[PDB]
This record gives structure tokens, sequence and C-alpha cells, in this order.
């Protein structure tokens, strides 16, 4: 009534006080308008802006406090004012055939500092209901996208006029209203037959996601907790399972909560939900300074050595394995070939070695430094847990598929630990993914082929406790030959007792164990708790890790080298020399070694930020594979 | 200006960003690079007992002081939004002393209007937690006293001790 | 860099202050830090050598003056910082010593009978000397114009004329003005407060 | 002086000392009138003590009264404000005016505690009722102090009728907060 | 209403007139609780018996009816001693010293009576929402209405107040107030189970300020009301019993999340620092390990070192270094190997004792289960999940099957458990 109009006036004043929002409205409007005029087209921007809570805090403390504390009485007044401003801006007429019926009202999004309203799915209780909150977590489950009716239009014969009926739901609006039965009117007020006219009605896409707490922040002895978020309109399909997200929305109650005709019970409570306003991913955009630095650092001669050594500075030695990991990070170029085939561009590495040889501390580093990485353990995994699982969608009722570890890491890496301890029934599935890079599901009436293009790095142990040099290589490794053929580089690492090596490595380890984080006193235990302050503002030389991430991203997305003849000449001579020799290698040499040389050469070419494969790339690939197969170093 | 104050001595040893405005040889142990001389337009973090003086002597001084990370716009916005809930200990253990120091070197009226309000709003919670003497017959206190600056702990201890002595004398039988 | 070690010394001082602040009863100073202090002494000596070297290298005229001024200022500032840290540590330890010296009714402290609060070897030799002259100063204060008032007496106001006391340690008969007290252990006395202030202060009596 | 803080704040015992350095009225149970050994005090006038007659009203300093009541030679009369009627009047005045402090003597808490401890028999009203009324007054005064603490600044404050013990228990917080605010303001000039 | 007013008056006089020596303890506790935003009050029953026996007798025979009256008396006193009003209804927490009743001695004789019992927490549920103030509107005449509910066991009116339908009323969810509800599961003490019987379990409900206070495996003491609720089992007129918690005492100081903050008053901190300064503290701690075992000094020193544990470091490159100690005892029979394992279980604040023969990889690391109702898959903890931040003692370690023993390799060093089963792919923390 009066309060609604007063708040509309307040927000209207706020809008012309700061001119940025008015300019963004015009930019979106002109973009959408002149896009439709391009008949010879080469797509549509949604009606949603992002305002900062901070600026509103200086403008009007009362309105900011109302939005943060009582959103359900201050957001709808703001949306009407934004719609009015947007309607005022659009001077050009749009006599469209059916856009007159559906207005697509403008909505709002928020950013800035939330103070005490930044929480997690665990610290959210009944004290935060009907409040604007932001929750950080990991997406686990998503529902199928369905259309929902918002307004129905009917045509009346013998009169020629139209009649519309509006529908509302608890999840649709922020205010509780009288419910609607969602049944189309059939009789006019005068009794004339009504015909439903699809194409003038309004439907909106609806989705439900589940956000779980980060497992690293959970208390001792407790399992992580999860919450449900509802997305609508233009927020649909902006998240996938496994993603790390931050969702800003209104925490809301729903239902009757067992205080009704049903029997009295202590086990019945209310249901809680979040109507998300905004979603933020917790792709690093690069400026011209960063790109210029990358191009300047590319021209240095010893760039490969620096890049490889920058990996895991807390590991002493293992230079060649660290080079192989870097070559994994910058994968090869995939070739699509006739007969529906593709040559894989991924590099797969296996490490077999003695106990306590820093095999498992490199997989953990790859988990952190890479863009996408999935961790797996041999004994705690199953075949149905790696490829896909048949489940049900509670909200709609169909039967669907849920992704597994391999398919969730498409265009990523999978790090498997204790690979030899995996059961045989489990080990067949990974075989297919390593060969075809596709999963075939033919269960419960769901016949589908799923794409899985991932790089595999694995660590295992020999049959006995330690590697034996007096026995043949195949006796030492329990893995079958078919599985072993699918790895590009097999590294056998051994711990040998030598006084100088021990003196150096012990010094390095003792130096590492004496590190104090900044801002901590001696003897002060590390407080890895953050004190519930999740965030302050809601949205020889070595190189730093973020710079390496930028370098890897830029190389993967900007250069695609092509093979040359003079590199092929080196590759063929290396292959012919390696094949025809009496040296006893730890792995047999076959016709698939040539493809490994090609892939390593392509990766080294990408490292140099060049569009051609040179002779030096072939030499580096040859040296790496000679070290891997022979140990001639 | 307390020569013998321990806390002032500690707070005066913090590291601030700065940039060399000249080119000079002979240095380098500032960068932990002994033989290498320092170049022009080099950004290093120097302690406050050195950067304060190096920015005065030259005219243009030898070194320029760069805006600190603890006085960014994010920290000011967080202070303004919710003063009590903010964890000043994580930002810096000596926030207030460095705040008055920064106001003194560079006259900033905006910072003097924000720090005063922050202190005034946190004093109420400090008094509330200091006045709560337990009776023999909470999580809030433990949570709050872990967010206190080095200066505020002294005030908390003084107020708590005074309250306990007053209560002890009142109920001595 | 140069002064980074001295900061550690200052940190140690802070810890001692806490023991001084959170002290229901009198405490003892921890061990001296002669090794850290000697390290600052060595580094300030090296700074003096560097300043000398800069002096000659400038006065032969191979280097620009503006260049030499910067390292001169740096060395001077580092020496000043080291002096500040050492002086702050010394003054805190001196203040605690003065407090203890006052809180033992004057007397010669370690030479005579002490209340066993402090071990001999914690203090430095110069601190041991300083304590001796400070105690002598207290002594010849107490014999000044304020003879009647006991400047080393109790600092809690008198509000109870007659008190009950209990003996902690056994002793013999002690004469007091106009009478005698027999200090049989595990016995209780009802007597005026003024007579037993000395004996309570020295640990031969309990309660008040 | 130096030990156990005491640098810039008084201990409760010293406040009690200051309170006991104040006069009070008594009814002597002995007659020491001169005939028709003497007190000869150096810090208090001894004229009343020298000229004493039984069953008559005189006034002396408080600590002498406590020393006499330790024996059976005195009976201290509590002040007129230590009554249920006069306490209920002050409670009502306290309720009606929520922005000023009631006019109570600057030693009401200390005097009440001392008199309840020592001279329990001399009161006319039941002592439990008075003890409850004192707590009732103290709680409301605490509420007003808590509300008034919000108006802290760098210039000056006015606490017109606050008691001695209430001032003492609040001095270290108030002084230090205003000192820090004053330094922050001065720095920006 | 002519008795409830007098009951509330009696409670308010108890709160305002109880005194021991020279201090109103229950009047001071309220003011101290209000300052730190604790809206509750703890009352000892012995004081209530001493003050007046009729008041205690009224409570002892009708708890669900009398307790809310004390609840509103507390918040009436609070608004008088705090304000000259966003104060919700306070909570009453009770302490008792009566005899403890075993779980298996609870029967139909103890219905609607306050009891005291002890057991072991095995599971804690998630928090749920319960309404206290409900805003209500009618579907036809559309007028505002309100309802107030107390959680001591209501429905919307089956009528209309001012044709409207039978029971037309909807809840306006905004402007409604809710509180926190939690469900816990108990079990008997292992030594009190009768002969040849398996241990039995029971259900408890806690509210508001008693949620997130216990963790599974803890030994606790519970004061509450034994009640029944009709629900749902082919028996006629049968009901299911449960307990509504009123007071909790826990041995472990740790809360649900283990705040990693001090829960020690200065009187105990002084004792601990005095203990730490003992020149022969090492010998004192060593002699305290199993005083009934002769010799074996080095093993006891190793046990002390394991109990204290080392330091944990995190490095800039993301590396994590273990800070826990593992100990193996391979020896001859009769050498008291198994009498030290059970002592370490007792002394450690958090500890689990298991046998290698009766074990499995799922039981040790984690399991995956299907909910009968929701029909989805969820993760359930195991021996190494319960014993987080503590010690696990595995006896008969040589008799373990080779498949089950290998599942501990990652947890021993990397201190994580990776599960990639049935559409669930997570990594759980385990520092044991
Ligand atoms: N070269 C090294 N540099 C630094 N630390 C090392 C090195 N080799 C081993 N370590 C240390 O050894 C410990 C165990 O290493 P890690 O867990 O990676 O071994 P692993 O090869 O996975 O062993 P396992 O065969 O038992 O599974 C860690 O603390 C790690 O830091
Ligand atoms: N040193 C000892 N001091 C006291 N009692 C002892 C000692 N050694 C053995 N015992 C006693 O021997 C009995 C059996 O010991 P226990 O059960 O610990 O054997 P164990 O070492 O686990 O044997 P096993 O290898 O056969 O499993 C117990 O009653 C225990 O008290
Ligand atoms: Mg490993
Ligand atoms: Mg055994
Ligand atoms: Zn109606």
């Amino acid at each position: 009534d009066a309060v609604f109009g007063d708040r509309v006036r307040r927000f209207q004043e706020f809008l012309d006080t700061f001119t940025s929002y008015r300019d963004s409205v015009r930019s979106i409007q002109v973009y959408n308008s002149n896009n439709a005029a391009n008949y010879n087209d080469d797509n549509i921007l949604p009606h949603r802006i992002i305002i900062s809570l901070d600026d509103l805090r200086e403008f009007d403390r009362s309105f900011w406090s109302g939005i943060l504390v009582e959103p359900a009485y201050f957001i709808p007044p703001a949306e009407k004012a934004l719609t009015d401003l947007a309607d005022s801006m659009d001077d050009v007429p749009h006599p469209n055939a059916s856009a007159v019926s559906s207005r697509h009202p403008w909505k709002l999004s928020f950013k800035g500092s939330f103070g005490a309203h930044a929480l997690s799915p665990r610290t959210l209780t009944a004290q935060h209901l009907n409040k604007l909150v932001s929750v950080e977590g990991i997406v686990t489950k998503t529902s199928l996208v369905r259309p929902k009716l918002i307004r129905s239009v009917h045509y009346a014969a013998k009169t020629g006029r139209f009649h519309y009926r509006d529908y509302t739901d608890a999840t649709t609006t922020l205010t509780t209203r009288i419910p609607t039965p969602a049944i189309y009117p059939t009789e006019d007020t005068e009794g004339n037959k009504l015909t439903t006219e699809y194409g003038y009605s309004t439907f909106i896409d609806h989705q439900r996601i589940t956000v779980q707490e980060m497992p690293e922040m959970a208390p001792a002895g407790q399992l992580p907790r999860s919450i449900d978020v509802i997305l609508d309109d233009d927020l649909v399909d902006k998240t996938k399972p496994g993603d790390r997200v931050n969702v800003v929305g209104v925490f809301k109650s729903l239902g009757a909560g067992g205080m009704n005709q049903s029997n009295s019970n202590t086990l019945i409570g209310f249901k809680t939900l979040i109507l998300g306003n905004t979603v933020y991913p917790l792709r690093q955009m690069l400026t011209d300074f960063d790109i210029r630095n990358i191009n300047k650092l590319s021209k240095k001669k010893d760039i490969f050595d620096i890049l490889s050594q920058s990996l895991a500075p807390s590991i002493y030695g293992h230079d060649h394995i660290k080079k192989a990991i870097l070559l994994m990070l910058m994968g090869g170029v995939e070739k699509n070939l006739e007969n529906g085939s593709h040559l894989r561009g991924d590099i797969n590495i296996l490490m077999v070695g003695d106990p306590s040889t820093a095999k498992s501390q490199l997989l953990r580093f790859v988990l952190n430094t890479a863009s996408l990485a999935i961790a797996t353990t041999g004994r705690g995994s199953s075949g149905v847990g790696l490829t896909a699982a048949v489940t049900t969608d509670r909200e709609t009722g169909e039967r669907r598929l849920e992704a597994g570890a391999m398919v969730l890491a498409d265009r990523g890496v999978v790090c498997i630990d204790e690979f030899d301890k995996m059961t045989d029934v489990d080990r067949v599935a990974i075989h297919e993914v390593m060969e075809q890079q596709t999963v075939t599901i033919a269960k419960a009436g769901i016949h589908t082929t799923l794409n899985a293009r991932c790089s595999v790095i694995a660590a295992a142990n020999p049959v006995f406790g330690q590697y034996d040099v007096n026995r043949d290589p195949h006796q030492n490794i329990a893995l079958p030959d078919s599985l072993l053929s699918r790895f590009d580089l097999l590294f056998v690492v051994t711990d040998d007792i030598n006084e100088i090596r021990d003196r150096s490595i012990s010094e390095h380890v003792l130096r590492t164990h004496r590190y104090l984080p900044p801002g901590y006193l001696e003897g002060e235990p590390v407080r890895e708790r953050l004190n519930l302050s999740l965030a302050v503002g809601e949205d020889p030389k070595l190189v730093t890790i973020p710079f390496l991430r930028k370098y890897v991203q830029y190389a993967k997305e900007r250069v695609i080298p092509q093979l040359t003849q003079e590199a092929i000449n080196v590759i063929v001579k290396n292959y012919t020399d390696l094949r025809n020799d009496d040296n006893t290698k730890k792995s047999p040499i076959t016709a698939r070694t040539l493809e490994t040389l090609i892939r390593l050469a392509t990766a080294h070419a990408k490292v140099r930020l060049s569009k051609t494969v040179n002779k030096v790339d072939a030499k580096v690939a040859a040296n790496l594979l000679r070290f891997a197969l022979l140990g001639e170093d | 200006m307390g020569y013998y104050d321990i806390d002032d001595v500690l707070a005066d040893g913090t590291e601030f960003p700065c940039k060399f405005q000249y080119d000079i040889p002979g240095l380098g142990y500032l960068e932990n690079n002994p033989g290498r001389p320092i170049t022009k337009n080099t950004k290093l973090s120097l302690p406050l007992w050195l950067a304060r003086i190096l920015a005065i002597v030259g005219p243009v001084p030898f070194v320029e002081l760069l805006p600190p990370d603890m006085f960014s716009t994010k920290v000011m916005n967080a202070i303004k939004t919710d003063p009590v809930a903010l964890d000043l200990h994580s930002i810096n253990s000596h926030f207030f002393s460095l705040a008055i120091k920064w106001i003194m070197l560079f006259s900033e009226k905006e910072l003097a209007n924000v720090v005063s309000e922050l202190l005034l709003q946190r004093a109420q919670e400090l008094n509330h937690h200091a006045s709560s003497l337990s009776i023999d017959l909470n999580i809030a206190t433990s949570t709050f006293l872990l967010k206190l600056e080095e200066m505020e702990k002294e005030i908390y201890k003084k107020s708590h001790e005074s309250y306990k002595d007053t209560k002890r004398w009142m109920f001595k039988k | 860099m140069y002064g980074d070690l001295g900061n550690k010394l200052v940190l140690e001082a802070k810890r001692t202050k806490q023991l001084y602040a959170r002290s229901n009863q009198d405490v003892n100073l921890p061990m001296y830090h002669e090794d850290i202090i000697r390290n600052i002494l060595k580094e300030v000596s090296n700074l003096r050598k560097n300043t000398e070297y800069l002096k000659e290298q400038q006065q032969l005229g191979m280097l620009d003056d503006k260049v030499a001024k910067c390292q001169y200022f740096v060395t001077l500032l580092c020496m000043e910082r080291n002096k500040r840290c050492l002086l702050a540590y010394q003054r805190l330890r001196t203040d605690i010593l003065d407090s203890m010296a006052w809180n033992n009714n004057g007397l010669d402290l370690m030479s005579s009978i002490t209340f066993s609060q402090q071990d001999t070897n914690n203090l430095s030799h110069q601190e041991q000397e300083y304590l001796k002259e400070y105690c002598d100063l207290i002594t010849d204060l107490k014999s000044g114009d304020l003879v009647d008032i006991d400047l080393s007496g109790s600092l809690v106001p008198p509000s109870d004329v007659f008190i009950d006391v209990r003996v902690l340690k056994d002793a013999g008969e002690i004469q007091t003005e106009y009478g005698v007290f027999n200090l049989i252990k595990d016995s209780q006395f009802f007597v005026r407060q003024s007579d037993v202030e000395r004996l309570i202060q020295q640990g031969y009596l309990q309660k008040i | 002086s130096l030990p156990a803080h005491l640098q810039q704040t008084f201990s409760p015992e010293e406040i009690q000392f200051i309170v006991e350095n104040e006069p009070i009225k008594i009814f002597p149970r002995i007659t020491t009138r001169q005939k028709i050994t003497r007190w000869q005090l150096i810090t208090t006038d001894d004229k009343a003590l020298n000229n004493m007659v039984a069953m008559r009203s005189t006034e002396v300093v408080l600590w002498i009264a406590l020393l006499l009541k330790q024996q059976s030679k005195c009976s201290i009369v509590a002040p007129q404000w230590l009554t249920t009627k006069e306490l209920d009047r002050k409670i009502q005045y306290e309720k009606t005016h929520p922005d000023r402090f009631s006019e109570l003597p600057w030693n009401w808490l200390v005097l009440a505690r001392i008199l309840f401890n020592k001279a329990k028999d001399d009161f006319h009203d039941p002592i439990h009722e008075l003890r409850g009324k004192i707590q009732d007054l103290r709680e409301i005064r605490q509420i007003k102090v808590l509300k008034g603490l919000k108006y802290l600044n760098e210039s000056h404050l006015q606490l017109d009728n606050l008691s001695l013990l209430e001032i003492n228990e609040l001095r270290p917080f108030i002084t230090e907060i205003m000192d820090k605010l004053r330094e922050i303001h001065t720095a920006s000039l | 209403d002519d008795d409830n007013t007098e009951i509330i008056k009696s409670f308010k006089n108890f709160i305002l007139e109880f005194r021991l020596d020279s201090q109103f303890i229950y009047r001071d506790q309220l003011r101290n609780n209000i300052l730190v935003k604790n809206y509750s009050l703890t009352v000892n029953m012995e004081h209530l018996i001493g003050y007046n026996e009729d008041i205690y007798k009224k409570l002892s025979d009708e708890p669900s009816d009398i307790i809310p009256l004390f609840e509103t008396a507390i918040t009436q006193v609070a608004k008088r001693i705090s304000i000259l009003n966003s104060l919700p209804t306070f909570q009453l927490i009770l302490n008792s010293n009566a005899n403890q009743i075993p779980l298996r001695d609870l029967d139909s004789e103890h219905v609607s009576k306050i009891v005291r019992l002890s057991g072991i927490i095995i599971s804690t549920s998630v928090l749920s929402s319960r309404a206290t103030y409900l805003s209500i509107m009618c579907r036809n005449c559309r007028h505002t209405t309100s309802i107030t509910i107390n959680n001591f066991n209501v429905s919307l009116p089956r009528s209309c107040l001012s044709n409207c339908g039978p029971d037309p009323y909807i809840i306006i969810h905004e402007s409604s107030k809710f509180i926190d509800q939690q469900f816990l599961k108990l079990q008997e003490i292992p030594e009190l189970v009768p002969v040849g019987e398996m241990p039995r379990n029971l259900t408890m409900t806690c509210d508001r300020y008693l949620t997130n206070k216990v963790i599974p495996g803890t030994r606790v003491t519970i004061v509450g009301i034994y009640s029944i609720y009709n629900s749902k089992g082919s028996g006629v007129a049968i009901r299911t019993p449960y307990i509504k918690i009123l007071g909790i005492q826990s041995d472990v100081e740790t809360s649900s999340i283990w705040n990693s903050v001090t829960m020690f008053t200065e009187e105990e901190e002084e004792e601990f620092l005095q203990l730490s300064r003992n020149p022969k503290l090492y010998e004192i701690l060593t002699n305290s390990i199993a005083p009934s075992i002769f010799g074996n000094e080095d093993i006891k020193k190793a046990i002390v070192c394991l109990l204290m544990g080392g330091s944990k470091k995190i490095l800039p490159d993301g590396m994590r270094l273990r800070g826990d100690i593992n100990v193996l005892l391979l020896g001859d029979p009769g050498t008291a190997k198994s009498q030290l394992l059970k002592f370490v279980e007792k002394v450690s604040p958090i500890a689990v004792y298991t046998s290698g023969k009766g074990s499995s990889a799922a039981g040790l690391t984690a399991s995956v289960q299907r909910d009968p109702m929701t029909r989805e898959f969820y993760l359930e903890g195991g021996a190494m999940v319960l014993a987080d931040g503590g010690v696990v003692c595995i006896d008969e370690f040589d008799k373990m099957r080779d498949e089950d023993r290998v599942a501990i390799h990652e947890a021993m060093e990397q201190q994580t458990i990776s599960i990639a089963k049935a559409g669930i792919t997570t990594v759980l923390n385990s520092r044991t």
C-alpha cells in the first residue's frame, strides 16, 4: 500500500543517484534490440543486473538493513522500480506478435560484503530463516530441467476476446498467497467454450541443485552436511556436479510442518529451502601485463627446466618425473580420423617403486595445481562408481543416470593411488575408458554412450615389498600386460642407500619441517579454522604457482602446433634405433612408441609457445623416453 | 612515542610495501641478494623503522611508500558492514597502532572516521563480556576473545580484574 | 635483516611481562640471554666495521656521495634499532628487580636470608651489583627523616584491631614489646594485628 | 603503590578506609563525663569522646564506633536513608526518570555492607527486606550505566550522581577508551 | 488460570528471594546470561527442595504442564531485571543427584515422570525446525491471526474465526518464528547389560540450547522425562517410548564441532601450569601408565609420546605433513600386550578398541547405506571415522584378512579416506 509505494520511490531515487545501473540497462536493451534487426545473422541477454550492497549501505542505511534482514518486504518493491526504469528507457516500440503477453520482468542480483550472513550448510540454523544469506559448498546432485506454467491464455468463441489466468507457487514468489490448482479454465463467465492457446502463455525453466559442505572444513568425527537450492529462469544449467560454488539467496521455510490434520508426532518438522538470487564460481582471466610477461618468459632458452622444477618445490629430486607431469599438464593435439575414430591426445603415466619414495605426494600436488582433477583409491572404489550409476529423480519421477569419477573428469586428470590393490572386476572398466575413452551404459532401459577424455596418473607397488633386480620385470609387477600397454611412461623408482644422498635429503627434510606461517608465533598451534570468517568481500629462479596456472591455461587454449618433416626424421631414426637393440628394457617396445614420441614432441612444442614441431622437441621426447625405458640417464 | 614500550617496539617492526625511486649499488641484503645491486623501480617489503625514514630523506625521497594490503577497500567495507563480527586478529595483530601511525604520516580524515567508530562499537561488546562474572551453584566469550587485537586484550584484562575484585570485596563473608 | 634477531629478544621480554602480569605471588626471572645479546653485539660490531670501510672508501673519492649516504643511513638505523631492543629488555628486567628489592623489607637480599623467590644464577653479574646498591639505597632511605614511618611496611590498610593467626613453622620464644610469644607449631593465637605483621610477612604465621 | 597494579586506581579496601573516615551517630552505653586518662586524639576532635553521658545522642568517627561496638559500649544508629520507606521513594524516583541518577549518598553501598556486617541488631526494619531493596536499586542503576556508556567521545562526560564504588569499578575502561579515541582524533589534525 | 497465576507468582518469588549467605545467585545468573546473549537458566533441585517442598512436589508429578509456567516466570523476571522487546521465552535446564535408573529398568511404571540415566551416544541427527509463533490467515475472509506453541507435548483450528470451508487456514511463513530440534540415539553401558542379552537403544529429543552438545561414542548422563507418542507393528493400542532431554552432562569437554578453544577456568589452568613446571614430570607421567603392570618402561614412554603427539605443518605448495605416532607391539604371549591397549582406551579422551578378527574394510574406513524412506545412498562412518583426533587400538592385528588390512594404508599416512561408490565421490578427513 503506502509502504510499497514509498519503498518504490526510495529505490527509484537510488537508481538515478548512481548512473552505472542505468547505463547497463541501456546497453542490454540496445544489444537485444539491434540483435533482432540482423536478419542475416551470424544469443539473448537475460534481464538481470548485479548491484553492490556496499553502495546501498552509504546511500540508505534503512533500506540496506531491510534488504539484509527482511528481504521479503524490500526486494519485490525494488524489482517493480527496476522494471519501471527499464520500461521508461525503451523508447523504440516492439509490436511483436506475442511478446506483448509476456513482459519478462527485470530482476536483481547482489554483491559486496555480507558481514555475518556468510555461512556454510552447517552453520545455517532456524535463526537465519527469512534472511538473505550466502552459502559456499560443492555441488553433488542436480535435477532435470522442467518447464513450469505461470500464466495461461484462453480464446473465447462467439465473442472474439481473450482471457488470462495467473498462477503462483510457494517457490515462485517471496510472499505467501492463496494457492492455485493449475487447472485450465474451460467455461467462460457467460458459459462460452474456452480454448487454450499455447504460444501466448508463459513458462519458466525450473531446476533444483544440492550443495554440500567442503569436507576439509568438517569437524572431527562428523560427516559433511548438505542443503537444497532452487534455480529458475536464467540461472538454469550454470552448475554441474563436483563444482565449487557460492550461492546467494533467501533462506525460506515451506509446507505445513506437521501442524495439521495429520497425527501429532515429534519426528515431523518444517522444510527449508533457498531461493537463489546469484551463483558465483569460486578460468582465470588474463590481462595484457600477464600475457606480455608470458610471452617474455617464453623466449628464455631454459624455460622447460624452470617450469618442470617449479613443480612441488618440497620434493627433493625426481626431475624426470616432474618433467613428465608438466608434459601431462600441456596435453597433445587430438586428431579426429575417418571411420569415426580419434587419436588420443592424453599422456598417461604409471609409477612403480619402493615404499616411502614420494609417489603419493606428487598425486596430491597434481590434484591441487591442475584445473580439473579427481582422486581415486584402489580398494575404496567400484566399477559402478567410476563409470555411471542408475538413480531416480525425486522431484519429477523419471529414472536417470548419475556421473562417476571417470566421466566427471572430462578434459581433466584422474589420480589413482594403490592401483595394484584394485579388484579384477573393478580393473576391467578402467581398461575400456583407457582404450575408447567412452563409457557404454545398457542398463534399465538407458542405452547411452558417455564421453570421458581424461589423463591417468597412477602409483603402485611391486608384488613384493621392494623391487628386485634379480627377477624379470613382469614378475615384479602384478598388473596384466593389456593394462600395462596403455600407459605412455612407466617409471620404476628405487631407493638406494648412499651417504651423500642421505646427508642431502635429510638436510632438505629437516629444513622443510622448520617452516613458520606468517602471522604465527613460535609454539602457536596452527588455527586452521578461519574463525567462521569465510570471506571478506563476496564477488636460479622459480615461478609462483598461479603464474604457472596462467601459463598452462594460455598454452592449452592458444597454441596448436603441427608436425614437420625434419622432426619426423629424428623420430623415425630414434624409433628404429630403439627397436633393434639387445638392451633389456623394463617394458617391451612396440609400434605404439612412435605415437608416444609424437605426443611428447607436440607437448614440448606447446611448452615453447610455437605453432610448429622442431627438432629440439624430438630430442627432448627421445631423451625422456630413453630415461623411462632404459634408465641410461 | 614510548621508547621503552614493548608493544610499540613490536608493532614498529612490521613490513610495509615500498618502491625504490633511485638506482643505487651496494645494497642487496634487503633483497637477500648479497652481491646483486638494487635497480630502479623495485618493489620490496621493508620494516617500518626503516621505510618511515627512507621516505623522508631525499625534492623526491629515495623510496616511495605503497598502499598497504591491510588498508584496502575490502577491509574498510568489512569494517563498516559489521564491526563486532570481524576478525581483526587475522588481518593484523597490531591493527590500531599501525592505524594511528598511518594517520600520522599521511593525514587521512576518512580512516580516522572509520577506526573511531570501529573502536566505539567494539568497546560495548568488550564491556559486556568483561562484566559477566561467573557464579558457581559460554561459547560466546571464547569465540569473541579470539578476535581481539593486542591492545584490546589489555583493556579486557584490566576491566575483568577490577570487576572480580569489586565482586570479591562485596561478598566477603 | 640486521635487526631481525633483536626482535626475538624483544619477544622474550613480552613473555616475561606476562609472568609479571599474571602473578598471584612473587615470581622469579628466567635465565639471562647473554648469547642472543652477544650476537647483537657481534652484528653491531660488524656494522661499525662497515661504517669505517664506507668512511675510507668515500674519503678516497671513488664513490658518489648520494650513494654512500644511503648505506650510511641504513647502518645508523640498524644500530639504533639494536640499541632500542637491548635497552627495552634491560629496563624491563631492571624494573622487576626493583620491585622484588622493595618487596623484601629492604635488607641485603641474596647475601642475607632471602624468601627463596629467586635463584642466584638467573641474574647477571651487573644485575647482581645493581641490586646490591639499590638495596643500600633503600636502607639509607629508611634511616632518613622518615624513621618513625616504616617505608617498607605493609600496603594494605589496617581495619581489624584483633586477628586470629596460626603458626606455619616451628620456632622458639620471641620477645615483643611488653611480652613474649611462644611459637609452638600447630597452635593458634588471638592477638593484636600490629605485633604479628613482621612474622606474617616472613612466613612464620598464617591468616589475618 | 607499585605492586599489584595500584598505579592509578584505588583498591576496594582503600575505598572502605575513606568511607570509615566519615562521622556517624551513636548512643553511648557508658558515662565518661569529667569529675566535678583522656583520649587526646590527633586526627579527630575528641571533645565529644571526652564528654560522654549515657542514653544521649553524640557523633564520632565511624571506626571508633566500630571499635566500641566490638565491646558492649556502643549502639550505632543507622542513617535515615536506610529505611524501607526512603528506599521505596528512591526506587520510584529511579523508575520515573530514566535519564538521571537518584540522589543517594556517595558511600551508600559501602556503608550498607559495613552496617549489615557489624551492627545487625540496631536496625529497626527486618534486614532481609533492606538487603533486597539495595539489590533492586543496584540493578536499575546498572541498566542506566549500560545505556549511558554508548555516548563516549573525546571531549568530556558528565556523571552527576554516580557513587564512589560505581565510579571505581568503571574508571579503567572509561579512561582508556576515551584516551585511545583522543589519540586517534589528535593524529588526524 | 486461577492456579497458573499463583504458580507463576511462586516461581517468580523463588527466583527473586532465594539467597545463600549474602548473594542472590539465581538473580545474578540471569543478568550474567543476558549480557552474553544466553537466554536460559540452570536450577539445582536441592535448592528448590530447600526453599519450599510444595513447589518441588508440584513439579515432580506434572512436569510437562508445570515446566512452561517456570519458563514464563523466568522471562517475566528477565524483562524486569534487564529492561526499564526481542527476548524470546527462556529455557530451563535442571540438575539432579537422584539415583540413576538403567535403561532396561524403564517400563510402564515410569511414564510421565522425570528420570536420570546414563548411556553411550551412537548417532546424532541433523537439525530441524519447529514453529513457536505462527501467523495464520483464512482462505476466504482473509483476516490475520496468531498462535503461540510450546514444545512440551496442537494443530490449526478446525473452524473459522471472524461460508468458509471446514478448516480453512494457511500459514504465513514470513513473520513466523522457529527453533532448533535434534534427535539422538542412546545405548546401554556395556557392563550393565544382563546375561546373554544384546544391548538395546533408545531415542531422545533435544531443543534450542541443548543441540550440538554431544558426539557419537561419548559417555553421558541425561536428565529428562519418559514419555510416549502414538504413531505408525501389529499390536493393538501400543505406543513408542522416548525421552525429552532436560539436562546433559558429558565427560569430554569437546562440543559437537570441538571449537579448539579453552574450556578451562583459571583455577584449572593454574594447576596445569604448576604441573608442567615439575622437574620430574616425565617420570610421573610414565609411572601413571598402567600401575598394575610390572616393568615395560620403554613401552610406557612410547605410549605417553603417542598420547601427546607431535606437530602438524602446512606448506605453501599445499603439502601436508603427518603429526601422529603409530606403534606396533610384536611379542610373545603373556607379556601384557593386550592389557595396555585397553588402558590406552580408558585414558584417551577419544579412543576406539577393535579386534582384527571381527573387522572389515567397510567397518574400519566407511560404509555406504540405503535409506528405506528416501531410497538414496549415504555415507556412514566407521572405526577410523569415529576415532578422529584420537587413538584406535587394533588387537589381533596379525589375524586380519589381507583384503581388510590394506584399506588402512591411505588413512595411516595421508590421513584421508577416498570413497568413489554409487555416485558418491568424496574424500573424508581422518587424523588418528
Ligand atoms: N624425496 C623426498 N622428498 C621429501 N619428502 C620425501 C621424499 N621421499 C619421501 N618423503 C617423505 O616420505 C613420507 C611418505 O611419502 P609418501 O607417502 O609419498 O610415499 P609413497 O611412495 O606413497 O609410499 P607407500 O609405498 O608406503 O604408499 C612423506 O612424509 C614424504 O614427505
Ligand atoms: N608384567 C605383567 N604384570 C602384570 N600382569 C601381567 C604381566 N604380564 C602379564 N600379566 C597378566 O597376564 C594375563 C594375560 O595377559 P594379556 O591378556 O595381556 O596377554 P597378551 O600379551 O595379550 O597375550 P597374547 O599374545 O596371548 O594375546 C593378565 O591377567 C595380565 O594381567
Ligand atoms: Mg602412498
Ligand atoms: Mg592379547
Ligand atoms: Zn474464514
